[PDB]
């Protein structure tokens, strides 16, 4: 059920992202959220994305519930607040939201310790997508990339559940993008979401 | 290689 990229829904190319404001822009249900980024001390800016609810919707919720502080461990909220970027790789992805030990280990989500894969029906066909970073079929947990690249040797393995909205969202993607990192490419300041939440 | 994994990151 994977679309080509001449069958791709409105709303969702690069130029019609870039339009975007606060408001879901592939269908008129889609939850927009939210995140702040400091690089190291400095705010960097914020990153909007819509959540595709209507072509993956236990992924959509999931990523919005982490945002929004509503998912509770014994009444302990978890989620996207104060979590990192770990692995950012220029010219590929950014990848993040390991809140369980900010390594790339970490593996929690609001359905349980995972969740299986959603239909694959968005390819990675560009920059500025949100993708389910994962460790082979159905281990979905939190960790999420923004795609910086097409990278369509990633489809039918990686859920694309979200695009991120307006140009200074891609910005933020940018600066994130080209930070100094390390030979594990662990940037050496570290990138996190400051605050985060639902439009 | 260029994959986004979760604990072991493959080339």
């Amino acid at each position: 059920s994977l679309l080509s990229e001449s069958e791709l829904p409105a709303g969702i190319s690069y130029a019609e992202a870039m339009e975007g404001g606060s408001r879901p822009l592939l269908h008129p249900d889609n939850p927009v959220v939210f995140f702040d980024i400091s690089i190291g001390s400095h705010e960097a800016g914020r990153i909007k994305i819509e959540l595709f609810k209507n072509l993956a919707p236990k992924s959509a919720e999931n990523f919005r519930q982490f945002c929004t502080g509503e998912f509770r461990q014994n009444q302990v909220p978890i989620g996207y607040k104060g979590a990192t970027f770990h692995r950012i790789i220029k010219n590929f992805m950014i990848q993040g939201g390991d809140f369980v030990k900010g390594d790339g280990t970490g593996r929690l989500s609001i359905y349980g310790s995972s969740f299986p894969d959603e239909a694959f029906v968005l390819p990675h066909f560009r920059s500025g997508l949100l993708s389910l970073a994962n460790s082979g079929p159905d281990t979905n947990g939190c960790q999420f990339f923004i795609t910086c690249a097409k990278c369509d040797w990633l489809n039918r393995k990686h859920v694309v559940f979200g695009q991120v909205l307006g140009k200074e969202s891609m910005q933020v993607v940018r600066k994130i993008e080209h930070v100094t990192v390390d030979g594990g490419n662990r940037p050496r300041i570290p990138v996190t979401v400051t605050q985060c939440g639902e439009l | 290689x260029l994959l986004v994994t979760a604990g072991l990151v493959l080339a």
